[PDB]
């Protein structure tokens, strides 16, 4: 029942310091190590380093002494410090314990929820919500497919819905690619029956929390 | 520091079916310090085997872990649908910890065709100045599929973006959005306005396309 | 130099890759060689005289110290008096004409122990189960770590040895004194430890359990034990 | 590889209908074949007449410094405690065993040998489950006892305590011996030369910081005894 | 892990008494001897004494008379009272266990964060940030100094950073003098390529929070 | 009260290199009741040894005390990079408890000379009243280093205040601010501003100056 | 680790009901016969009686059956009535426990902090506060006394300081005298050198806090 409460600003510009803090929430501080990971979008993980209660450090030499790790025992939480951030500190930071202070042997598998830490000179921008109107085009024997075009956004994450989640049949929200502008961008697409348009209406429900901005965009049939 | 590396990349099979994933060292891993993560997206690693073959607390009897020194293997002995995800091996024997870049494991389908649409532009977007043309290619298996752009029967080159699904969870195939981004200037320019999807379930390429 | 008798506190969850007690942390075995009368009025008669250790009486020497609840000991309870000494204990003794041979078995194969004390050298994993390189002598006082050594029954032909260990968190100690019990020391074919150079060796471990301070660290708590061997003149032929 | 005489870590709450322990988790019995010296008016056998039996290295439970959880605030690590076992055996045969399971529904691993088609009956007494302790770290503790019903040629002695708290209690001297003559004053007869020495000695569970629990284990030393016996084909 | 939380007033006047309470949280009140010290600034560490839980107290000659230790057993809290400080009385003053009461055999190292005092009359003031020009006379060998003088601010600390932090590498932040006035004094340099001096913008970022002042000071050449 | 010496006041040494640290005390000790502290700059002191010789709660093995009655030893067998601080020894055998004045421990690395820079008073400055003349010791090893002040060639006295970094983590080398402060109307009464630098990787004294108004 | 909290209205008019309690905040409330206590001004102390969780009380005849004590187990409270008050039952008055109900060998310690209960007609007065001016009449040989007469004051206590607390070698505050009118009044002196009496200010700072009165009254030269 160990559970791990990760924080932190995750949207940082060229060489500022990221800093994260996890919290543990329960089981005992003092009993196990405590190590951050991070994972680039669409790659595999790489460990940064950890700490004990006493606050002993080993950290990975690729983060090229970047890297500071600290405990506070009073709090029962522990930090992470990374200087100097550039692009390629963009991933998913994750606190977490692999063992206990007795050793290797004592195995476990406690992470935190992970923070999104975007590094990148953009600024903070809402994505324009365009519809991808059923036609003639987009239509095949009773199966009708629309979408929403979620353009020009920054930082990751956008959340996309159909009719506010009660469409969740035949939905394919793509992977945002990243653009030459440092923007993001996708489709969310659905395959609904051609008899029901006109007659169910459908609505993309897109919300991109970082500019606090929530957009509800009807998709009707081409003229 | 050890470099891993997984065999295969993807893994094809079908439900019920033995999977057998390769981890290799590039030295010998001290004390077999040898892991084994399943990761479903959106979520942390889920730890399945540490000291190589020991089975982690509430993970199924289904997963096993063997080998020693720079040779290791995850078998899935009755694949179940929730195990079609990414597996990564981690050495925890030297400093610092090291991954692999992971197996993806994917479910054996049934030959499906794409069905392919295609969406002009809206009139707000051209309104803002640019021309997002949208290709999708709809539930097909497998995930090798060509796409191609013409306009006014031009070849286009370095002016489309290609997203793909993960294998969808229901029906077991995938899709594909093809976006040709062109300013609202150059739109105006040309009239037909075509993408050219190749699959082994089409009988030849189709092509889908519209005027203006 | 005031805790004669006393360990230094204990160290808990160390890392088994990174475990370097304390030297004053470690218990360790006693010894001491007892000079015998020369019985040979010459080293040329066909036959010559030795010593053989017939019997012991033995017994730990001030276990009622232990009724001392109003020193230094965390109380049991609000308005309560200190705790009790308690918890894992080991009483061993032996009696030989020859140094107790001893046999290696380590918890932690990778424990770093300290300078001043003698433990298995080139210790492996199978050090914390048999490894048959580990054997010693127990021929300096002060320096054996009992934590890494067990009398050795594949040998100690010469030596009779006698051990309890008890474990646990809250062990109590039990301790009998009388002058009335006696060990016989004779073997099978009825003789006793043959003292080869008019030498008894005489060695003991008598941890009595954990003394828990105010604060809650613990201390092993030992206490001497007295020996009194009856030894008689055994006729042997002259070796030279 | 660096944890020699531990157990994996103990799984705790597994449903009777889905108890898959980890090959690493069970303890099981040690034995091994010791050859004789070759001895054939009348056949010899050896006999085996005593046996000097001791626990060795009780005295490593006396490391609080390595691994195992504090008692309490500032306090030294937990001693090695709860259930143990304490088993030998000295036989002309290898040692004969009775399979008795907690849980006959338990899914054992590979590696394991274990009652073979189990019942109901299995988790009190099913005469089917019969075994020969013919391999070295194969059948687990849990799963077999010494057989009282056959075990004609061999001599078992064992002790179980269970409990969360039990204190183990492990006795050395070399001035103790245990005579294997039967009421006739027959010992094991050594048949093709062979005595068979069998043990488990579960001392109970290390506690590391996390409070996860580990069997921890210790060698046995024997020494049998041995005489001429004359016998007759 | 017994935990040591300090509190009380560390900006005092001449002549007032120095009050800090120190509270004991995850730890016996009763089983160890509470003990205050004092560092004053770059200095060695004095012992100003020490009490147990039933009030008994030992303390240091060398501020005897003007030393008071109690103890709160229902708060699970210690004081100090320092009567009539000046000047001398500046230090960093902690909180402490050294041992349980079993005794000094006992050892332990439980310090509080610690309290920085400072006995001065003066009032609280934001600093002047002048600039350390880059020049001829602050060039040597390719390589060109430049810095911002933090001048007379009160009470410590001020922080600084160049760039906005983005500016580490050859960066100095001496430790601060205390002037004759009473106020605080500090420099902080960077040295950078000579070449640089034209193409890139060197600009110190100091903050003195005690007074609420920012400022971003642009360091160019003469 | 028992008065504490520690020898010796700046120990140089290298990386991975043993150290030896000397408490010597006015009188014996009782029951060598002396402990060694650790402080690293910003932190409260850290305990390493007690009673002389034992090894204080997680403290790594590296660490070891010696001695009995007026002299003892702390031993640093390899020498870590965070080892580098100040070491206090405390008496606790005699009240009050005194501690010794402490040892600095410094990376010993090869004599590097100091980069000199002077910089003449601001105009916003000049103009409030004051002249702040800074001259700047940049990078130099060993610590030890002499400013002199010279106005129109007068070596200046009470004038001045001086300020040192702690030895830097990437160059293992120290470096010192000088500050001559004088009013607005003295500082405009002379011409030549010097700093004058003395330094064991200095062949001779270094001069940076300036003329007023330059 | 037994602590005893007491409160209660301490200002009260003749033929008034007495009423203070006494919490047990830590220890076993069942465990101890609970004892109240009173000591009057400059006197011995006095036993009122006591009781146990089940109610069971004995008290001393000396209160002329005026006194009631009873217990709330559910609050682990323990309260004094006494009626018919009259200025004889001014004092400090303690809770506390002498002994377990196990009997009087397991004897004990625990005591509340006291309440100073006041019992008169006088209704609450600041203070006058006069100086004692320093004269030829009050110098002998380089010594100069001066003081502050702080008179007509109801109820006790006043508090007295010189020069903000800043001045404490040479003071003597007098204990309070109480007045034929039923008024307090006491005096605080001071011993300077007559040199100092030109120079230097001598300010006494008077705090009657149940009149919210506060005076800093400058005693000069006559
Ligand atoms: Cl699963
Ligand atoms: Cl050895
Ligand atoms: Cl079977």
């Amino acid at each position: 029942q160990v559970q791990l409460q990760q924080w932190g600003a995750g949207l940082l510009k060229p060489s500022e310091t990221l800093s994260l803090t996890c919290a543990v929430y329960r089981g005992s501080f003092s009993a196990y190590y405590w190590t951050w990971f991070r994972q680039p979008p669409g790659k595999g993980l790489e460990w940064i380093g950890e700490i004990n209660h006493r606050g002993y450090t080993n950290y990975n030499p690729s983060l090229r002494g970047r890297v500071s790790i600290s405990v506070d025992t009073s709090k029962k939480q522990f930090s992470l410090k990374l200087r100097s951030v550039n692009a390629a500190d963009t991933a998913v930071y994750y606190c977490a314990t692999l063992r206990s202070t007795s050793g290797w042997h004592d195995y476990f598998d406690y992470w935190g929820q992970g923070t999104l830490v975007t590094v990148s000179s953009a600024s903070t921008k809402g994505p324009s919500v365009f519809p991808l109107a059923p036609s003639s085009k987009s239509t095949s024997g009773g199966t009708a497919a629309l979408g929403c075009l979620v353009k020009d956004y920054f930082p990751e994450p956008v959340t996309v819905s159909w009719n506010s989640g009660a469409l969740t049949s035949g939905v394919h929200t793509f992977p945002a690619v990243l653009q030459s502008s440092g923007l993001y961008s996708l489709s969310s697409v659905v395959t609904v029956p051609s008899s029901s348009l006109g007659t169910q209406t459908y609505i993309c429900n897109v919300n991109h929390k970082p500019s606090n901005t929530k957009v509800d965009k009807k998709v009707e049939p081409k003229s | 520091e050890i470099v891993l590396t997984q065999s295969p990349g993807t893994l094809s099979l079908s439900p019920g079916e033995r999977a057998t994933l390769s981890c290799r060292a590039s030295q010998s891993v001290s004390s077999s310090y040898l892991a084994w993560y399943q990761q479903t997206p959106g979520q942390a690693p889920r730890l399945l085997i540490y000291g190589a073959s020991s089975r982690a607390t509430g993970i199924p009897d289904r997963f096993s872990g063997s080998g020693s020194g720079t040779d290791f293997t995850l078998t899935i002995s009755r694949l179940e649908p929730e195990d079609f995800v990414v597996y990564f091996c981690l050495q925890y024997g030297s400093s610092p910890l090291t991954f692999g870049p992971g197996t993806k494991v994917d479910i054996k389908r049934t030959v499906a065709a794409p069905s392919v649409f295609i969406f002009p532009p809206s009139d707000e977007q051209l309104k803002s100045g640019t021309a997002s043309v949208v290709c999708l290619l709809n539930n097909f298996y497998p995930r090798e599929a060509k796409v191609q752009w013409k306009v006014d029967n031009a070849l286009q080159s370095g002016n489309s973006q290609e997203s793909v699904t993960e294998q969808d969870s229901k029906d077991s195939t995938y899709s594909l959005s093809s976006t040709l981004t062109l300013s609202k200037a150059d739109y105006e320019k040309h009239k037909v306005y075509a993408c050219e999807v190749t699959h082994q379930g089409l009988s030849s390429p189709v092509t889908k396309s519209f005027n203006r | 130099e005031n805790l004669r008798g006393f360990s230094l506190k204990l160290s808990a969850e160390n890392d088994f890759s990174s475990d370097s007690p304390e030297r004053k942390m470690l218990p360790c075995y006693s010894t001491a060689r007892i000079p015998l009368p020369n019985l040979n009025e010459d080293l040329t008669s066909g036959n010559l005289l030795m010593w053989e250790a017939v019997t012991v009486q033995t017994e730990v020497i001030g276990i009622t110290s232990m009724l001392n609840l109003h020193a230094g000991s965390q109380k049991v309870h609000e308005h309560g008096g200190g705790k009790p000494i308690q918890g894992s204990n080991f009483h061993f003794f032996a009696v030989g004409g020859d140094p107790l041979e001893m046999q290696g078995v380590l918890m932690n194969y990778r424990t770093k122990y300290p300078d001043g004390t003698i433990t298995p050298k080139n210790p492996t994993a199978q050090s914390q189960v048999m490894n048959t390189d580990h054997k010693a002598y127990l021929d300096k006082n002060n320096a054996y770590p009992v934590e890494c050594w067990v009398p050795d029954p594949s040998r100690n032909e010469n030596t009779r040895y006698f051990g309890t260990f008890t474990g646990g968190e809250n062990v109590p100690p039990v301790l009998h004194v009388t002058n009335t019990a006696t060990t016989v020391l004779l073997d099978e074919q009825g003789v006793g430890p043959l003292c080869k150079a008019d030498s008894l060796y005489v060695s003991a471990a008598d941890i009595c359990g954990l003394f828990t301070n105010s604060s809650g660290t613990q201390q092993w708590r030992g206490l001497a034990r007295y020996f009194k061997i009856r030894l008689r003149k055994r006729s042997v032929k002259n070796p030279y």
